[PDB]
């Protein structure tokens, strides 16, 4: 019934905007905590992070006392925040919106003047991000709270805890929280002659893979696997070229996908981007051989002739290496048999050459299969 | 409206009444705030982001002893209609919020009655933040959650209750995507902290199925049961690479689409997410074993020489398991002999070609059985 | 002036909280009427309804009134909103957030107490999207309007005229609207005790089929019409497997397209998704046949032998119902086998011929089955 | 401080309400000078039909109540004032889209020795139009703003024009759209008069540079590709592709147009015309091949000639399409006789094997002048 | 009680401080507000829409001669921190904005020493309008800048002045994106004008170009590479045009990679632009002379004839500059005399056969030399 009395008697002789220290020149004590509540997204992209806070300020007040006797009761208050004088406690690091706090709760006035003040907050920091690792990384983030106009001679910015409490946390589904640790720095700025007082939040995230192995990990390598197939393949077939097109193309949209889904930082190139332009490099190294082999399974001595050291190269020394075995009215009768006959011989010689050079684009393919298999294999190792 | 006037202005001034102090005149003085939820249109449900938004009236009433004229003295009204920011107010927001404000909705007049009581009912639409399970998407049924706690005070202050042990329909709009189940209400008090309480309403709800079964579902089982085809056309028609690389891109194509109705998180995975996968792998394989009976079927004697081992198991044993089965007159004398000669050394080597194209046939039956006990026993498996 | 002492004199003593009443038992009769002014969008996916209108209310006051002789400046007075009393009127089916667009403009203000105020406002109401006849549909989103507070005995929301004024429209290019009309109820929530009355305005508005029409009907049927051709090319060139497959790739994006298009309502499917799918499944169908025509064509008397039942039912009923139609010695002996070789080659060729007009005969019987099958469900399924 | 003395006393002494116009009398219309000055062209958004501006709307008018002369205070004959202290006639954009009216931030006005008041405040503004698309890769528009009072009308308010056209200035020209014109001019109703408004044209030019060098000439190329579908051979085998890439390329295009611009309100433009005339092209091409396909593959074992196909084709048709077209003793006997009657009917097999093969050149041929000539007599009605 | 609050209770009100007037002691004279800007973060850059957005510090600085207390009346408190406005602010605001709003940025404090110095340095994110220049993308340095200018005075009232013609980097994290070259502050007043004053900072920026020298630069060449490979085909596979609009899929693709990342305007094109649109005319070249060479390498000598022209330049001229070199016993004579006959007939129409192969493979590689030839001297001309 004098709560009112109180409050017209408490908030009559009182100045918002000077600092609560009855004896001049002493810094005044604010406490300092944070609580994560839930943490919205990590963007990738532009490499910003949304968390969702409860700032924690207990300051002590050498005014806003009284004694519990007279008004019976009433040990604490609560009085709104505009009324009160409060310290300035913002985000350095801010990347877009406001620097100031959000929210109007109330504060819990002591019966010594002591002050808690737990207003939400949700922020949008700027984190740089390292992608060495993409599928398997870890993210080192930070919040920087510190006052702005005031400085070390007049406020002594201290922490209750070295740690973030987790209290009340909806738990990220691809976002493992694995460390959080504050620390209190003391620096100097330029253009000001004081020192002043910093507290930085570090949190440690650590990523979950499931979404992005069976995703982007698993059709990758299978389209690796399909490039090889290209050399086994006989030339009669006629379906040599439709490979190597949709593998290339497959690796073209794979790649633009990634590049689409990453940051745009220069500074190093992920492991994956590496092995993404080794594969494709060699996948269009694929298709000049299939071309410069084609073009020898339809020669025929019409048009080419075979060389002087085809003949002993391709045939004898390679194939041995690479495991490839080589498997009257008389007269006038008499010559029209005799030119039937002679036709066929030489349609047989004619072929000889015609499989010679068949013979040859098989081993060119079979030399190339080792090769890639090699440089394949051991290019993931 | 002479009594009307009177009466707000005594009430309200007089008293210099103070909407900064909860009413209490004890030692406690526990002021129960009844709640009952009356929900008006279930809008959307956003699978991606797991975010759900209502159109709600909650319903607060308590009783402000501060707040009582006599009726008859002032010419009865029996009922007034003060605007919300002249009462005190337990502050009562949703706990859960999804962009992170916490505010109620537009500010409405409440009633007063004449022994006291305040029958506040403002209109709001939330959004929620729900947690939603896909594992048997296009029939799944999720558990949306709607806290309610008081912003300023708590327990040794307040104490929330309930009047109705579900949330209200009244004026309801059904929805084409969702149907409702049930709605049950429920309080929390933790009996070891003793300031902490609250409210949760379940929004307990099942999809309609009938869209993504005409879309989605039935195409992949469209373009999964092709996937079989590869194993039947002859191997010289030359579009055998054709068929069975086009259907591994579509199968592709939909399971990129399927993941965009669906979170991204690591916990649960659609079964129609699985299914797609192993049908990709199948496809891969019979891809490579393609590329192997296409090599196969063009070998020839004067490339390739057919082993002893191999005339025996293919065509004999294993294609009966698969139930197949298939002077001057010597010139001429000379010159005549060599084209019958020649033509004999021709039928011997189209006798070993057709053996290689039997055995490509045998090869591609084998694969054919192969190729679908594991694919009734995969798709069993699930 | 004497516009001031007016203004004092009127805003002396006058309370903003109060019904304008001479007693405490009488309705204030307030008049209603909606003007539209620009139709904004009518989104379909996220069914939505957005609308730009004046709001125009009318009622009377009786403390706010004075002599038109003793002053001057009278018959009228700009007061601001904000500083009289007001009507609630607020939207029912709202989607997010506006349940009340206040705004602060001016109110008029006669000599007889009258008010004439009249703030602008947009509302993204909420009206379900019904579609059976896409892109030819016929819709008819609604807005609801009500006092939230007040009951039957203290208001009595009145209408004027019968529809909304239009002598404000700027004509949309998608949608043209028929008729608009508007009726009034009278309610009995349950939450409540009291009769509550409301006042319904209903657009029906119609879509204007030709951006639809370019773009979703022509390639579809152009599609539609090309899977036909897959039964009359040969065999010999290798080509169907290309046609056929192209064909289902198209008909799936389209699908895929339409699909993003309309709303997830799992109530009724359009035809156009009914067609879709048909003709999906139309194509499926044919893929099958052609792996079946391909595998005859390439049959052989060494590898397949003729069971003779397929010999006599084809080639003798099929094209009639298709209305397809020393020395010496040694000579002779080594002459002997090349006419052997040639008889036994044409006996071979002879049988393979079989095998390919068998093939031409199956791929004739399914290009008559499709065109008749194709178009007496088509003909039942699309009006 | 005789700003502090001239504020004080004027807004106080005459008793500016703020609330009530500066009029002698009854019908003693207060005139309003209006001047508009462009700053940016921003966007002219098709999609939406909706542009974006900024611009400075220059007011002026005369108060009675602002006067101080004949005592000189410290020599002051300017009174930099906040709006919200003094009468406004609350003129806003009468067609707006998003429902926003005043203007952005209100900002100070000047004040003047015989009462003159002079504002200039920003508003950046969404205006509606009507888009005319029938020439899209160079069209001409013309767009209007409109500016109204919605608290008075033409019995007290007299907005009247500086000069009949807007302010280029402060115009920062803009790399997308040309400026030709922006007339402006006032309107009046003489039946009923409580109308009033003024209004500026925006008469603007797309200067083609993106939209006709690109987007244009792979309309063409793909709309040629189409004889070379045609002079193909048969035993090639590539026709399939070729057809169908062209057809899958011209609905892309077609689709891509139709997604930037919204093609059809009442008309179409002039580029869908021209696809939907290709892609019809394109399916009949199709169909003609695969009828080609089908004759060129034919053998004197599954199908029979007409003597009217011979008749037509191989005589008539190509001279019009200029074509050419250039004892034992006895038994030895009986063996060889049978080899060479197989070879003579050989023979006689395959001269009509290619009589077909030539049959499918000249309906092939055919179809490539008819291509060539509609392709061309049909494209000057959409494009002249 | 701390003489901190009776600093504040003698200094504002009493004595009647005003924070409407401006400071100037009499007329004709100039306030002397001072600038220097300091950057702190370059959040990123953008080229769809030409808008750059940094966090920047604005400190500024003038005198007001009413904020004086004597430093001995008052024991100590030399320094004074007044809040958020409660004296005068020249209001300095960013002109070229991307809303468009001019809107002031939020008031912190302002310390304010006893000689009436003022400081204040209030935080600020700014969404400024650049002129991005895409000509040498992705090696491309751009120049965007800040204007600055009062929002209510004007000169003749007020004298911006540079404090440091750069602009302070200090506490200035760096980018992975963009590099920083120089920040140079320039003050512009117009002679004839009477009323501009304004202080600029340019912003010289250079791009780092490793995300797209490995992502956009190497596969568009090797794609060109592979687009050379067409003519190197022996014409007998079946799968020429396979390549060929494979490969200009691929260049259309790319090209379409190109226009996200690049203002629609209608002034300049990247040197990268034209490079590919170069490659898509000659693939199309490429592709009209494949279909040429396809016609010409299936001729028959009973179909088509060769003229004496074709045979005399393309089989003995045009090979040597490309480098390419090439009863009973007289019934049995009567029936063996047709079968020579018929393969001596037959031999010559291979040998004619053989000859339009040939002639289609010098046509082929007279077009590899040109286009190559082409495709390395109009590049030139590119960089
Ligand atoms: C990246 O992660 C590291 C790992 O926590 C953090 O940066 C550095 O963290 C160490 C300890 O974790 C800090 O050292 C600590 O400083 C106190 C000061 O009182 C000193 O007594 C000890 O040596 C103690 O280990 C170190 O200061 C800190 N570095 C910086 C620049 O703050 C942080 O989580 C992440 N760092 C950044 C820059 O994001
Ligand atoms: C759009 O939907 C509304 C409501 O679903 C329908 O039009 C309106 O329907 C109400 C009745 O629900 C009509 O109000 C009253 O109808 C009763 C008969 O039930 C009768 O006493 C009066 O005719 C009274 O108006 C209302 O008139 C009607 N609005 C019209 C006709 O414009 C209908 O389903 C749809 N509207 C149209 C025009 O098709
Ligand atoms: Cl205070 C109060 C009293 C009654 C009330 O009814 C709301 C219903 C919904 C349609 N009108 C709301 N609030
Ligand atoms: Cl009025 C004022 C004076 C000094 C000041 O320094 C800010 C420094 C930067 C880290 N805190 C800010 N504001």
């Amino acid at each position: 019934a004098t709560e009112e009395r109180l409050f017209h008697k408490l908030f009559s002789h009182y100045n918002q905007f000077i600092r609560p220290v009855e004896n001049v020149s002493d810094p005044v004590t604010v406490h300092f905590e944070v609580a994560i509540t839930q943490l919205a997204n990590v963007d990738e992209v532009n490499q910003i992070m949304e968390t969702n806070l409860w700032l924690r300020h207990i300051w002590n007040d050498y005014k806003l006392r009284w004694d519990p006797m007279e008004y019976d009761g009433i040990e604490t208050l609560r009085v709104p925040a505009d009324k009160i004088w409060k310290p300035d406690i913002v985000l350095y690091n801010n990347a877009v919106g406001d620097f100031q706090v959000e929210g109007k709760t109330k504060a819990l006035l002591k019966y010594n003047g002591m002050i808690t003040w737990t207003p939400p907050a949700i922020f949008k920091s700027s984190c740089p991000m390292d992608i060495t690792f993409f599928p398997f990384d870890h993210q080192n983030c930070s919040l920087k709270f510190g006052s702005w106009t005031y400085d070390k001679a007049e406020i002594d910015l201290l922490i209750i805890g070295s740690k973030v409490d987790m209290n009340d946390f909806w738990e990220n589904s691809e976002w493992e929280i694995i460390d959080a640790s504050g620390y209190k720095h003391d620096i100097k700025y330029n253009c000001c002659e004081e020192i002043y007082t910093d507290i930085t939040y570090s949190f440690y995230i650590r990523r979950l893979p499931m979404f992005y192995t069976i995703n982007l990990i698993i059709p990758c390598l299978f389209i690796s696997f399909l490039t090889v197939l290209v050399f086994y393949l006989p030339s009669d077939c006629g379906e040599k070229v439709t490979l190597c097109i949709s593998v290339l193309l497959s690796l073209t949209v794979f790649l633009l996908v990634i590049t689409e889904t990453i940051p745009s930082t220069s500074l190093v190139v992920p492991l994956v981007g590496e092995y993404l332009l080794f594969t494709m490099i060699f996948v269009t190294l694929s298709i000049v051989v299939t071309v410069f082999v084609l073009n020898i399974h339809y020669r025929t001595p019409t048009t080419h002739t075979m060389p002087r050291w085809v003949k002993t190269v391709f045939l004898k020394l390679l194939p041995q290496v690479l495991l490839m075995r080589w498997p009257p009215e008389l007269a006038d009768i008499l010559n029209e048999v005799q030119y039937i006959a002679n036709r066929f011989r030489s349609q047989n010689e004619t072929k000889e050459v015609e499989d010679d050079w068949k013979y040859v684009a098989m081993v060119v393919d079979r030399v190339f299969l080792w090769v890639f298999i090699i440089v394949c294999v051991f290019g993931t190792a | 409206a002479n009594a009307e006037e009177k009466l707000m202005d005594d009430l309200l001034n007089k008293t210099r009444y103070n909407n900064l102090i909860r009413p209490a005149t004890s030692s406690s003085q526990l002021i129960s705030i009844k709640l009952q939820l009356s929900l008006a249109q279930l809008i959307s449900v956003n699978e991606r982001e797991q975010i759900m938004t209502t159109n709600v009236w909650l319903k607060q009433e308590w009783t402000d002893y501060r707040l009582t004229w006599n009726s008859s003295r002032y010419e009865g009204v029996n009922i007034l209609r003060i605007p919300a920011k002249r009462i005190w107010l337990p502050d009562i927001v949703l706990y859960n919020n999804a962009d992170g404000t916490y505010e109620v909705s537009v500010y409405t007049n409440l009633i007063v009655r004449s022994n006291g009581s305040v029958l506040w009912l403002p209109p709001a639409i939330y959004k929620s933040a729900c947690k939603i399970e896909v594992k048997y998407f296009p029939f799944d049924q999720q558990n949306c959650t709607l806290k309610f706690r008081s912003w300023t005070y708590d327990h040794t202050e307040i104490d929330m209750v309930l009047m109705t042990p579900t949330a209200s329909m009244d004026d309801f709009t059904p929805s084409g995507e969702w149907d409702i189940v049930a709605l049950p209400g429920r309080r929390t008090v933790n009996p070891q902290d003793p300031s902490y309480v609250d409210v949760t309403y379940d929004f307990i709800i099942k999809r309609k199925p009938l869209f993504y079964t005409i879309n989605l579902i039935i195409p992949c089982v469209l373009t999964t049961l092709l996937a079989i085809l590869v194993f039947y056309l002859p191997s010289d028609c030359g579009e055998k690479m054709t068929l069975c690389i086009s259907v591994l891109l579509a199968l592709t194509f939909f399971l990129l689409l399927i993941s965009k109705i669906v979170p991204p998180t690591s916990l649960d995975v659609p079964l129609i997410g699985k299914y797609l996968m192993f049908t990709m792998v199948l496809v891969t394989f019979s891809i490579v074993t393609s590329v192997c009976v296409l090599n196969v079927h063009h070998r020839s004697p004067s490339t390739h020489t057919m082993a002893p081992w191999v005339k025996r198991c293919f065509l004999h044993k294993l294609p009966t398991f698969l139930f197949m089965k298939r002077p001057d007159l010597a010139e001429i004398l000379e010159e005549v002999s060599y084209i019958a000669n020649r033509f004999r050394n021709q039928d011997e080597d189209q006798s070993v070609v057709e053996d290689w194209k039997y055995v490509a046939m045998v090869v591609d039956r084998l694969f054919l059985w192969v190729f679908m006990f594991v694919c009734v026993l995969g798709t069993v498996g699930l």
